[PDB]
């Protein structure tokens, strides 16, 4: 049970990471006209 | 973004007024769902060994005891429904706790009048109550001319809150749109799905 | 449990004979010259 | 170039044939993880003691359910609003006992549901779209996130989410009235109002449009091969439509803007429906459908029934009868 | 992507048809009992 | 019209009011057990459709 | 049908002496019942023990008897257990305990006469209904 | 063979009167001067031989004796049922209104 | 085959009537009135405040 | 020493008090003076039930459980009175406290079985001649096990005893006979035996502690099915005071 | 048999939506 | 978004005609069933089950039962030409409520 | 008498079955031009 929660959260933690570095990425600049 | 603050914060005093008996005092407000429930417990715990019932060996239907129970972690707790509501916590009840949870002895021998006198009343202005403010549960009879404090500023505060996630999306959503610039629509002229391939 | 002994070849049924009228039509659609 | 900067692309990229985004990636774990538990428990779940009273109600298909009655049960009265994940029990066989399923299932879908109506407005704006699909989404999302989370909530248990499985709806319905009396609530009226009137609504648009197409094909082919994919024109008259419309009624109740139609189209569901969601979310804190027994009153001062009493007479069937073994206490207070 | 050019088209006449419907309709009447058994 | 006429009288078909209505359907669940109906769930499947 | 002199008519006393009651008394009982006694005893009940109700029958039995005005105006200032054993002042309503039980502290005798009135009154009215529970919604 | 034991005991003298051996406490509401003192005196010294050994619960006051004997008439007893005095259901029976 | 016409009564022999199942009830509960309609005998659910029984 | 706060949500509160490895004395015991158990708690580790083997030939072996009602399993609060006996004999009489929890293990393969676990009644007693108690002190009793389920209980198509239908009403016209055993319910009431095998006594205080074995039927679904044979292993902690 | 055929008729259902969605005929701008 | 889409307005307009159409017919057709008690009211499987074995049960029994109190509690009052006297002892009702 | 309950979906499926892919060959054969 231990090791399912320490996978989980690493799991978790690695899409959120994602999820919110992504968004930092220059999000506003991605769409067809105004990229800048 | 102050729209999606604003909703969030609605939320959460919606779950304060609710739940909360410190900063939101229940002799101003009137009790919580959980303290109501925990109250009625109480109340029939005290009429019960008045009349001489045991209390802590008193077998409910199902098994469980009647009036207390643990549980899952094994804390003395109330039993019937309001099992839910064990992580309630009042300043009428705290006596009667001990370090495992609800103590027999002081059951038994330490209840106050002033203890049984605001589980009466707690128990019989639970947050339950009709739109045209009739007391209690959706099927009793007009007499009683109660909704609690509790449940008017609950309700009120998640309907408000919710329309300002709508807000939220709604002006968030046009905010990039409009920087971009195509809230007003699409480009004949440079329709972008045109110059994109074909996704087979 | 105790089902009726017939709801097997019904629903069987219920399934493939339309299931089968749709494929048969599809496919000699497909087959024609385009 | 950059690897972080590839992924991004391909994350955002607009050439996928189903769109991923910074959504997608919260969106797409939770909702596989949501899908495989929820298909694996309706299957071969054992019963679960929905009500923390021992008494363990059978869900899933092998343990003797059909289509109609098999429900992912909601986890225990015992374990209320606490969070049950997997970790927290010292066995599946536990997890099982107690319904941790259902709490793993319905986190990751509001989370996964949530993350797709995010995405929605995310695709949008890689499209060059305008952004509120996003917000009519938010109606039917609200009313899962009504009657999988905040009336749990408010009642204080999980235990009263409303089960996965049909008959398991039914229930919450029945013991929903018996509790609250949402027909007479009403949100819950202009929730019916919405779903009547938008289902009404899609069949007048929809007989509108079609009864206007203008003739480019044959008797011995179908009237779709008349418009094709793309085309600039429009493929029906909507003055004729108005013609008809605005005669059936009169002039002015018929739209012949075609803006303004699918606004009031898109708009009359959604505010319904809205309400509806928040009915149930304002029911979770007991704030009830309105109460008129014994409302009316004879000169001496007998009972005058009227319909509102034969409601609470049904009401009361389903009162004494819900959750038969669970009541100690004479008041059922949550 | 470019056709496959391996494809081919694929063909059963009414004669094979009479004698394939013949051949299955014949060991179903003669299996049939065994299933029933 | 047909499911009184079903019945034994009109008595039982619905009346013609908001909380009425509501009854009507209450009934039909209590004697009916209308909500296990495939073509009312078929029904239900259209309007929220 | 209506409220006649007949139907207000009450036992005073154990002894048969009756006082009748007029519309507006009753109408203040209706209002000082529902002030401050409906939360528990909403149409004859009572919530906190269901074990004991205000029908008429019931407070006939009850020692000393209380189906009467001045039995119910005294358990008002003083009430007891139902064999009269025990005072009860301290965990139910009573210008005894009006100090704890703020509701109780501005009620005249007046009141309280209409209070027992509207108990009284009732049954006559409602038949079994009172302090029949939700059986007879 | 296998019987209701319940429903046996309502055709024996508990279906007609107080059973001192089995009645739930709520029942001693039908008479004057029974409740809640000497009903919980009676259910807490149960079982009973015979009704007029209630007379003899240890403690009673002269008056008491006195309300018993008044009200023997309406009381009997049969032998303790275990389906009945389980679960404290003498004190509290699970009925409210 | 018919098992002949049910007769009941109780023990002061008056004849006791089984009130009939209308056709819209699954389930119905069995309560017995005399002639004039008034009830003198049931099958209780609830047993603790039972008067009605056929044992009483 | 702890509270409530640094208590819930542990465990802890499931478990009794234990005794330090060094308290190995002895209480003594004056039969010119009254004397009652404060407090007695069991807590169970074991739950052991027997195999029913279709070759009633075999020796039956309780077979290890697991546990699926969590923490919810001890007795705790326990008290009654601790009689001297002429012989020197300690006889405990349980008169109150929480002393039953219904609990649900379940067998390899999945089947469930229900138990009261219970000291209901408990009558136990040591051997003669125990001038104090020692570390070879024991007591040996038996005690009262009700139905699972009490009276009032209703089963799924709400048929009980106390309460219920006495019929199978869904199957209007079935035919009565092989439903009896379903249709008619029965309240059970058994036998329960325990050893208390004192294994710590600190003197000073008057607390006991040590093993416990209790054997005992299961939930017969209030006579719907035969009950099986339980067999409860765990620890205790008991406080002895002078009356 | 029952809940083979339940798992039966739903896995078809799933094995339609893939289908439906991945070899779906193209929408093509004429 | 979805996996699949629209291409072809006409079939768009002519299936929001189909859906809710089709819908309400099919509900129209489940009451004719009514007009004649020809209800879904049962699985019998389910009843078989529960009969023989108490401990089996579903959300179908489960809402069974709310049926049950719903007949009960209302009919008296909603049916009147009945003239339904359920004396309170007959009354289906769980503990304590 | 007490036959097989699984007979008749055994025998009316390899009926159907084989029977159902002939015919989709065949009428996808007559719909080809030529
Ligand atoms: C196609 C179109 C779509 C159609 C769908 C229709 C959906 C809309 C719903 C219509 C609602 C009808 C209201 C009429 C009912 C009424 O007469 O209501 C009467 C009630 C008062 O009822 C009285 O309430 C009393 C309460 O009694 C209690 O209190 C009494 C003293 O007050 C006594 O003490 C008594 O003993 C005690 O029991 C008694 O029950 C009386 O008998 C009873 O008549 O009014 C109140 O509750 C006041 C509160 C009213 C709230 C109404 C809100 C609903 C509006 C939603 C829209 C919002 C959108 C905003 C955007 C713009
Ligand atoms: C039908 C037509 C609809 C047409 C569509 C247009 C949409 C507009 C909707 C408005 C409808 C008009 C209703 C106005 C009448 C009214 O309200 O009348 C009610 C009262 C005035 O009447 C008094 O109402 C009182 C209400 O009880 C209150 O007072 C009692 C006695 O002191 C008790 O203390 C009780 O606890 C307490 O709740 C009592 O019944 C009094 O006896 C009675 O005189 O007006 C008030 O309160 C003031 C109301 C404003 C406050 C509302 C905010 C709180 C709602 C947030 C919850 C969100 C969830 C909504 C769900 C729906
Ligand atoms: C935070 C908001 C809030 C809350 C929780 C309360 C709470 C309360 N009020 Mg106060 N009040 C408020 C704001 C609020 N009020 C406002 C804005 C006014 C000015 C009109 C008042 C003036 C007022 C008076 C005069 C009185 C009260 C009274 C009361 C009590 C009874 C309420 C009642 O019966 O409602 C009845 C229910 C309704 C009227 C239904 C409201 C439904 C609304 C219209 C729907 C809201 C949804 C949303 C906003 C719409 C979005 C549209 C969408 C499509 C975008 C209760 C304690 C009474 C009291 O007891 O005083 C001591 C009383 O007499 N209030
Ligand atoms: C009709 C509209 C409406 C109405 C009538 C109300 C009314 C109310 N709301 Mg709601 N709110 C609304 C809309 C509304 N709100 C909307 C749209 C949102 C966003 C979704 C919110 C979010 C919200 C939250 C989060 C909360 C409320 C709360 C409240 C209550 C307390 C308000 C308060 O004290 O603020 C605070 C006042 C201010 C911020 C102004 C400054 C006040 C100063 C700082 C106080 C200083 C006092 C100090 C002790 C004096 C010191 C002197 C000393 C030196 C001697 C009140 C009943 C509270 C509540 O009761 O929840 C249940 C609460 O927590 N509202
Ligand atoms: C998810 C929730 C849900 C949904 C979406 C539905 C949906 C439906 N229900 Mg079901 N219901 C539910 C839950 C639900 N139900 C539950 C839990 C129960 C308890 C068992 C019921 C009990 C129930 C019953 C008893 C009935 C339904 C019926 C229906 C159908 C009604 C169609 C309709 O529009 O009639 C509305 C009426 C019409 C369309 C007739 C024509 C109306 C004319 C055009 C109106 C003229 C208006 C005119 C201008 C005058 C206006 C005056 C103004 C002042 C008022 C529809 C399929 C009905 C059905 O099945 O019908 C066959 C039905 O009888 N339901
Ligand atoms: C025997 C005797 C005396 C005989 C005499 C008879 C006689 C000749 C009489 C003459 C005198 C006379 C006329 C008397 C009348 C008396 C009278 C007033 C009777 C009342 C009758 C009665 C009850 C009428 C009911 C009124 C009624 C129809 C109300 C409903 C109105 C209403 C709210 C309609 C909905 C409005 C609405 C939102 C419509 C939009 C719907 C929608 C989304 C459509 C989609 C859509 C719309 C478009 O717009 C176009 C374009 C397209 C594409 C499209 O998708
Ligand atoms: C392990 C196991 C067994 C698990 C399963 C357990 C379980 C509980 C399974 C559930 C069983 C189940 C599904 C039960 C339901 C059965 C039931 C009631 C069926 C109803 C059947 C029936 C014939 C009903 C009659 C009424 C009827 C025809 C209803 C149809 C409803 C329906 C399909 C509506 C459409 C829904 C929908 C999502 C449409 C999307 C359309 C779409 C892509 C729009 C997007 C769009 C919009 C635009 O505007 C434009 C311009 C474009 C371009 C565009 O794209
Ligand atoms: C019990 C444990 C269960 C284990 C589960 C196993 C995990 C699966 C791992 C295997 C991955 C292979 C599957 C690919 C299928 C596919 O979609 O490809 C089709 C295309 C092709 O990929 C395209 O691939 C191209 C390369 S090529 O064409 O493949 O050569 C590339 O050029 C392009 O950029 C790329 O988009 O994929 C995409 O469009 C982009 C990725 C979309 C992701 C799918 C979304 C899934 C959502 C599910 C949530 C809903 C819940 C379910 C409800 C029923
Ligand atoms: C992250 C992605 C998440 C998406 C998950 C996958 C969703 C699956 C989508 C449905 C695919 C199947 C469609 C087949 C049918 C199909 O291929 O449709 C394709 C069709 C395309 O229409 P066109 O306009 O291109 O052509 C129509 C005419 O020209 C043909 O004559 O779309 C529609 O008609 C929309 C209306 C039907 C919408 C039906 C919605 C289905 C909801 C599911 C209900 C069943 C659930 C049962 C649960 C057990
Ligand atoms: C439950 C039992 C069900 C059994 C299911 C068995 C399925 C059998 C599927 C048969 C598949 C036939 O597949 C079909 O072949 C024909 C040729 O024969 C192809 O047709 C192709 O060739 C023909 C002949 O030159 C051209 O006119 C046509 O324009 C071209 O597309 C179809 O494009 C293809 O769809
Ligand atoms: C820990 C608690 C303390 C609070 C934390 C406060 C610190 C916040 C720091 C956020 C740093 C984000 O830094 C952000 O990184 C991304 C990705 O590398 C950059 O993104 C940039 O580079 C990548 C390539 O790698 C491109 O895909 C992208 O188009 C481009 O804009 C952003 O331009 C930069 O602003
Ligand atoms: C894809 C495999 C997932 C299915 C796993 C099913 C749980 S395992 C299952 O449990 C039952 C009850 O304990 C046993 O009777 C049975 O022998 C066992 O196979
Ligand atoms: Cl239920
Ligand atoms: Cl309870």
């Amino acid at each position: 049970m231990e090791t399912l929660k320490i996978t989980v959260y690493i799991v978790v933690t690695f899409f959120v990471l994602l999820f919110v570095f992504g968004f930092l990425s220059g999000d506003p600049a991605r769409n067809p006209k105004r990229k800048d | 973004y102050s729209l999606g603050a604003l909703s969030m914060m609605g939320f959460i005093a919606t779950c304060f007024v609710w739940f909360n008996n410190t900063v939101y005092p229940s002799e101003f407000y009137g009790p919580t769902g959980p303290e109501a429930s925990q109250a009625q417990a109480m109340t029939f715990l005290i009429r019960d060994q008045k009349l001489g019932a045991n209390v802590g060996s008193a077998q409910g239907p199902t098994g469980l005891g009647k009036y207390l129970m643990r549980s899952p972690t094994g804390e003395i707790i109330f039993g019937g429904e309001t099992m839910r509501f064990w992580d309630f916590r009042g300043p009428w009840l705290e006596p009667l706790r001990g370090p495992n949870g609800l103590d027999l002895n002081k059951i038994k021998n330490d209840i106050q009048p002033w203890q049984e006198r605001r589980a009466a009343e707690y128990m019989t202005h639970a947050p339950l109550g009709s739109l045209n403010s009739v007391g209690g549960v959706a099927t009793e009879i007009n007499s009683v001319n109660f909704v609690s404090p509790r449940s008017w500023l609950a309700t009120s505060h998640f309907v408000l809150a919710f329309f300002f996630l709508v807000g939220h999306l709604w002006h968030a959503g046009r905010a990039r749109a409009a920087a971009a610039g195509f809230e007003k629509g699409i480009d004949r002229e440079s329709e972008p799905v045109l110059s994109m391939p074909s996704l087979d | 449990m105790e089902v009726n002994q017939l709801g097997l070849i019904a629903t069987a049924l219920f399934v493939l004979v339309p299931s089968v009228f749709l494929i048969i039509l599809y496919v000699q659609t497909e087959s024609q010259q385009k | 170039a950059n690897l972080w900067e590839r992924f991004c692309n391909w994350v955002t990229s607009t050439d996928n044939r189903l769109y991923v985004g910074w959504f997608g990636v919260i969106m797409i774990p939770t909702l596989l993880a949501a899908t495989i538990c929820f298909v694996i428990a309706f299957i071969a779940a054992p019963p679960v003691d929905i009500d923390g009273i021992r008494e363990p109600v059978s869900g899933s298909l092998l343990y003797g359910n059909n289509i109609i009655t098999g429900a992912v049960v909601p986890s225990s009265n015992a374990i209320g609003l606490h969070f049950y994940p997997i970790w927290e029990a010292a066995s599946l066989d536990e997890w099982l006992y107690n319904g941790g399923p259902y709490q793993l299932i319905i986190f990751h879908f509001l989370l996964g549901a949530s993350c797709y109506m995010g995405r929605q407005w995310e695709l949008s704006y890689r499209l060059g779209m305008r952004p509120w699909i996003c917000v009519a989404y938010s109606a039917p999302l609200a009313s899962a996130f009504a009657v999988f989370l905040i009336y749990p909530i408010g009642q204080g248990s999980f235990s009263d989410g409303m089960p996965l499985g049909i008959s398991g709806t039914f229930n919450f319905m029945i013991v929903f009235q018996a509790e609250h009396n949402i027909l007479m609530h009403p949100f819950h009226q202009l929730g019916v109002a919405g779903v009547f009137g938008g289902a009404l609504f899609c069949a007048m648009h929809g007989s509108l449009v079609t009864s206007s197409l203008i003739r480019e094909t044959t008797e011995t082919e179908s009237a779709n091969y008349g418009y094709k994919f793309g085309q600039e024109e429009e493929t029906y008259n909507i003055v004729a439509a108005h013609g008809y419309f605005g005669r059936l009624i009169f002039q002015y109740a018929s739209f012949n803007n075609s803006r303004s139609l699918h606004f009031f189209l898109a708009a009359w569901p959604v505010v319904g429906v809205w309400f509806a969601a928040l009915g149930i979310s304002t029911m979770a804190f007991n704030l009830n459908g309105f109460n008129f027994n014994h409302s009316v009153i004879d000169a001496k001062g007998n009972v005058i029934n009227t319909w509102a009493d034969i409601i609470n007479r049904a009401n009361l069937g389903m009162e004494v009868m819900h959750e038969r073994n669970a009541h100690n206490f004479p008041l059922d207070l949550a | 992507m470019e056709p496959n050019p391996n494809r081919q088209p694929v063909e059963l006449n009414r004669t094979s048809l009479y004698l394939g419907l013949l051949l299955i309709l014949v060991l179903a009447l003669l299996f049939s009992s065994y299933f029933f058994n | 019209l047909i499911y009184p006429l079903g019945q034994s009288s009109w008595f039982f078909a619905p009346s013609f009011g908001v909380a009425a209505i509501f009854r009507f359907l209450l009934f039909f669940q209590g004697f009916h057990n209308w909500t296990l109906n495939p073509f009312h769930m078929m029904g239900v499947a259209g309007v929220l459709g | 049908a209506e409220l006649t002199p007949e139907v207000l008519t009450v036992p005073l006393n154990s002894e048969g002496k009756t006082i009748t009651l007029t519309e507006k008394q009753y109408l203040e009982g209706k209002r000082l019942f529902q002030y401050a006694c409906a939360s528990c005893h909403v149409g004859g009940i009572t919530k906190t023990n269901p074990s004991l109700d205000l029908r008429t029958e019931t407070l006939a039995l009850a020692t000393p008897p209380r189906d009467n005005i001045e039995g119910l105006v005294d358990y008002m200032k003083n009430p007891t257990t139902y064999d009269g054993e025990q005072e009860i002042a301290e965990v139910h309503p009573s210008l005894r305990s009006a100090d704890i039980f703020p509701k109780m502290r501005n009620l005249t005798e007046k009141d309280l006469v209409a209070i027992a009135g509207h108990i009284l009154v009732e049954p006559k009215i409602l038949g079994d209904k009172w302090g029949g529970g939700k059986v007879y919604y | 063979e296998l019987v209701n034991v319940v429903d046996e005991k309502l055709g024996t003298a508990y279906g007609e009167k107080i059973d001192l051996n089995n009645t739930n406490i709520a029942a001693f509401i039908q008479y004057r001067g029974l409740y809640p003192t000497l009903a919980k005196l009676i259910v807490k010294n149960a079982p009973y031989e015979s009704v007029e050994d209630v007379l003899n619960i240890p403690g009673l006051t002269e008056r008491q004796k006195q309300i018993l004997r008044e009200n023997l008439e309406h009381f009997t007893v049969t032998e303790v049922e275990t389906a009945l005095v389980e679960g404290g259901d003498r004190y509290n029976n699970g009925l409210y209104k | 085959a018919w098992k002949g016409h049910a007769v009941f009564r109780n023990k002061e022999g008056e004849e006791l009537f089984v009130r009939r199942m209308p056709a819209f009830f699954e389930s119905f509960p069995v309560i017995l009135t005399d002639k004039n309609g008034v009830v003198k005998a049931d099958i209780p659910f609830r047993r603790a405040e039972s008067k009605y029984s056929f044992e009483q | 020493t702890l509270t409530y706060d640094d208590i819930v949500g542990t465990g802890l509160a499931n478990k009794c008090p234990t005794l330090d490895d060094t308290a190995r004395g002895a209480y003594p015991i004056d039969s010119s003076q009254t004397y009652r158990i404060a407090r007695l708690c069991l807590q169970p580790t074991t739950f052991l039930v027997k195999e029913e083997p279709k070759n009633k030939r075999q020796e039956a072996e309780f077979v290890p459980t697991k546990l699926v009602t969590r923490e919810t399993t001890s007795l705790d609060q326990i008290q009654g009175e601790l009689k001297v006996n002429s012989d020197g004999s300690l006889t405990f009489v349980e008169e109150d406290g929480i002393d039953f929890q219904p609990v649900t293990v379940q067998m390899a393969g999945g089947e469930r079985i229900p138990l009261l676990f219970t000291v209901k009644n408990l009558v136990a007693s040591t051997q003669p001649n125990v001038t104090s108690i020692t570390t070879s002190t024991d007591f040996k009793g038996e005690f009262n096990v009700p139905s699972y389920r009490t009276a009032n209980f209703l089963d799924p198509k709400g048929r009980g005893l106390a309460s219920g239908y006495d019929s199978a009403i869904a199957l209007p016209q079935a035919k009565e006979e092989e439903l009896a055993r379903a249709n008619v319910k029965r309240f059970s009431l058994t036998k329960g035996q325990i050893s208390l095998n004192v294994a710590k006594v600190d003197g000073r205080t008057g607390e006991i502690a040590g093993t416990f074995e209790s054997e005992q039927l299961s939930d017969d679904d209030m006579g719907a099915h035969e009950p099986h044979e339980v067999k409860i292993q765990g620890v205790f902690y008991a406080s002895i005071e002078p009356a | 048999m029952e809940t083979i055929t339940y798992v039966f008729i739903f896995a078809c259902i799933i094995a339609l939506f893939f289908f439906a969605i991945f070899f779906r005929e193209p929408p093509r701008i004429t | 978004i979805f996996g699949i889409a629209f291409s072809n307005k006409r079939w768009l307009h002519f299936f929001m005609l189909f859906v809710p159409v089709t819908g309400l017919w099919m509900s129209a057709i489940g009451v004719v069933g009514l007009a004649l008690n020809l209800r879904s009211y049962d699985f019998i499987s389910q009843e078989i089950r529960a009969a023989e074995d108490p401990e089996f049960e579903t959300f179908y029994t489960k809402n069974l039962l709310l049926n049950e109190g719903i007949r009960a509690w209302m009919a008296p009052q909603d049916q009147p030409h009945e003239n339904f006297v359920f004396p309170e002892e007959v009354l289906p009702r769980g503990n304590a409520l």
